[PDB]
């Protein structure tokens, strides 16, 4: 009655279920895992392989998934492992790992591809001819919440200009303590936004209203836009947090087409849901019940990103293996 | 990282 199938509850694993939705609904990714060459790798410790394995049971079981294999290969398997990683990390875990595999394949390079941008900051003195910049690559964007209305708010928040003065005056080296500004600003915006909301800081839980849109536009804060490609971003995936901090239920809300057509992924349970329910009742306020992450795919992008998916594009070698394992253990 | 502190791309281990 959704077409989809949810994930097991094997315990008490946090953020794992919804970030594992969010990454199988980026077909062009959930494609290029399947490329993966992992027919020579030890199962009991291949990532790469168990995400495989996962993304399989999702696209093909009627019944929901286990991840026991996969949470067994990155060696997160204590009661409480996953309340001392975050999401953020997890992330970093999953894509790395799945990028070093396809080194030297034909799907090379998939994860920047999809996941990389670029960004420079400066020092500039305001009063002696000295400025440093600085480019580097980043994969996910923190956003401050608190004290922030709305994204518009958090983004203008990560380029606002800093002063370096009085006290904290920027040393310009051979120049000795000068006042100067520091700034930044976005080279570019990847394909697929990860956007991850401070609301979990030191430990507390902001439960503020925090406003995030449907269709996202960043090209304000390029240094330098282009038209015929606006930095127009779509809303994908809301994942969800309800409680204090204190442990709390994770769930995630999609719509994987793209076509603003929702559905809640809540472990086992995959239910259709209002467009409401998937944004605006996850602003928070003064409820607990809110967005910690989103994810936002380019515009110009999302066909691209979000192209069908076919039993054929799954290889034989990894079908046959898989099917292998289910003889075995039944 | 990133020049404020934050998580970069990549895996770069602890501060």
């Amino acid at each position: 009655h959704t077409g989809y199938v949810g994930l097991k509850n094997q315990g008490a694993t946090c953020y794992m279920n919804s970030l594992l939705q969010t990454l199988f609904f980026t077909n062009q990714l959930r494609k290029a895992v399947y490329m993966m060459p992992t027919e020579g790798d030890d199962s009991s410790k291949s990532v790469p392989l168990a995400l495989q394995r996962v993304f399989y049971e999702l696209q093909h079981s009627d019944k929901p998934v286990g991840t026991k294999k996969l949470t067994k290969s990155f060696g997160w398997e204590t009661l409480d492992s996953f309340m001392q990683h975050d999401v953020q990390e997890l992330c970093r875990v999953l894509l790395d790992n799945v990028e070093n595999k396809m080194k030297g394949t034909c799907v090379e390079g998939t994860i920047p591809k999809l996941f990389r941008g670029k960004m420079v900051s400066y020092i500039q003195c305001k009063e002696v001819d000295y400025r440093s910049d600085r480019r580097e690559d980043y994969y996910d964007i923190q956003l401050s919440i608190k004290g922030k209305k709305n994204i518009f708010e958090s983004f203008v928040d990560y380029v606002a200009v800093e002063q370096l003065d009085g006290d904290n005056k920027y040393d310009a080296g051979e120049h000795g303590l000068q006042e100067a500004e520091k700034g930044v600003k976005f080279l570019t915006l990847p394909p697929v936004l990860h956007l991850q909301l401070m609301r979990f800081m030191y430990n507390i839980k902001i439960n503020d209203r925090f406003e995030f849109p449907e269709q996202l536009p960043l090209d304000e804060f390029l240094q330098k836009t282009d038209p015929k490609d606006p930095a127009n971003y779509i809303l994908h995936a809301v994942l969800v947090h309800s409680g204090d901090n204190h442990g709390g239920h994770y769930v995630v809300y999609l719509n994987p087409k793209g076509d603003g057509k929702w559905c809640k992924f809540d472990d086992d349970v995959v239910s259709r849901c209002t467009k409401e329910e998937a944004i605006e009742h996850n602003y928070g306020g003064h409820h607990c019940t809110n967005a910690y992450m989103l994810v936002y795919i380019r515009e110009s992008k999302l066909s691209e990103v979000l192209q069908a998916v076919t039993d054929h594009d799954i290889p034989q070698q990894l079908v046959e293996r898989l099917q292998e394992e289910k003889r075995i253990e039944a | 990282f990133l020049x404020n502190x934050x998580r970069g791309y990549g895996l770069c281990g602890k501060k």
